[PDB]
């Protein structure tokens, strides 16, 4: 999680003064939660036995992420 | 007659009413095969008929990666 606060600094503001953040008059802070990358909980593969022919392979894999896609 | 050897084209066994039709594959897979013992008619390829009457159209994934439908 991070907190965001910033503002515009004009030509008057100096690098040292900007670091001091004295005259900047920054914006109020705001807190947001940073999402989590996907991970795979387990890897597996199972298929149905068949009397005639061959069982089609399939992969079952369980994730734990929160990505949109 | 292929060179100095002879390749089977079709066979009709006496003990079993099995009739293999077609030149044999390098691995020995006959194109069309029959078996009254198992009461099955085995044809690799396609079958064209005006109509078909049956009691169970059980689609099968005959090949490793086929899509029955």
């Amino acid at each position: 999680t991070y907190e965001v606060q910033g503002a515009f600094y004009d030509s008057i503001i100096d690098s040292e003064l900007l670091n001091a953040q004295i005259g900047i008059n920054l914006s109020d802070k705001q807190t947001f939660k940073m999402k989590s990358a996907p991970r795979i909980t387990g890897a597996r593969c199972e298929s149905e036995p068949v009397d005639v022919g061959v069982g089609a392979p399939i992969v079952y894999i369980d994730t734990t992420g929160e990505a949109d896609y | 007659k292929d060179g100095s050897t002879w390749k089977q084209t079709f066979l009709i066994d006496a003990a079993t009413g099995a009739i293999n039709i077609g030149l044999l594959d390098a691995e020995g897979k006959a194109p069309i095969s029959f078996d009254p013992v198992k009461k099955i008619v085995n044809v690799d390829g396609s079958v064209i008929t005006k109509t078909i009457n049956a009691a169970n159209f059980v689609m099968t994934n005959l090949t490793g990666q086929d899509n029955p439908a």
